């Protein structure tokens, strides 16, 4: 769905939403498009192990440096493991193959760090982390459901983009969480802050597509 | 940053 997201962003950005007449941004809000999932917390320990994250439903996941993935459901015991070849298996923290001991231990550490520390973003209407990268200004998180989340480090603003809803959720500096239909942003416009971040988003989606 | 807020 990355190509679909790129086309949706091309379209909003070509409409010059902050550059025409009266902006009626509120008329572009669509609460029926609120995301089901987003990333509420993350820990980059990629110099050694990988990227650990919490989703807004309190489930956790890790994308390990070897491109395997472990996902802990919010029941606190049920696990999904995804091997390098895509094979998915189900198990629990209590009942697992000995070969997963190290990875399960690592997940417990990430999980405990994100339970004890850090603020839950978006404090909804499982996807796993397909890929991520960081720039100087942001971290870019691409979920397997097609959603792309962009967290800006300096000002703590965030975008959650969903190509299925063709929607963007913008979390501003005050932590106000508004969800917009992209095509309604074309129709009604938006502020220059949101417009700039959507221009950036397009560049990030191009980076995802060109590196997938 | 190496972790979220």
């Amino acid at each position: 769905h990355l190509s679909d997201m790129l086309q949706q962003l091309h379209s909003v950005n070509a409409s010059k939403p902050s550059e025409r007449g009266l902006v009626r941004q509120e008329e572009a809000e669509d609460p029926a498009c609120i995301p089901i999932f987003w990333v509420s917390k993350w820990v980059d320990y990629s110099d050694k192990y990988g990227l650990g994250y919490q989703l807004c439903d309190n489930s956790v996941g890790v994308l390990f440096n070897d491109s395997t993935r472990l996902i802990l459901y919010n029941d606190g015991d049920s696990l999904q493991y995804i091997e390098r070849d895509g094979t998915e298996s189900y198990l629990t923290v209590s009942s697992h193959p000995n070969s997963l001991m190290k990875k399960i231990t690592l997940l417990k550490y990430f999980r405990n760090y994100m339970s004890e520390h850090l603020l839950k973003a978006g404090a909804p209407r499982l996807p796993y982390l397909r890929t991520w990268f960081r720039t100087r200004s942001a971290i870019i998180l691409h979920l397997s459901n097609g959603s792309v989340q962009i967290n800006f480090f300096q000002d703590h603003t965030k975008l959650i983009l969903c190509p299925l809803m063709a929607a963007v959720t913008y979390i501003d500096e005050k932590r106000d969480f508004r969800t917009y239909r992209l095509s309604l942003l074309e129709e009604y416009g938006c502020c220059k802050e949101l417009a700039s971040r959507l221009r950036y988003a397009r560049t990030m989606v191009d980076k995802l597509l060109s590196s997938r | 940053p190496l972790h979220s807020t």
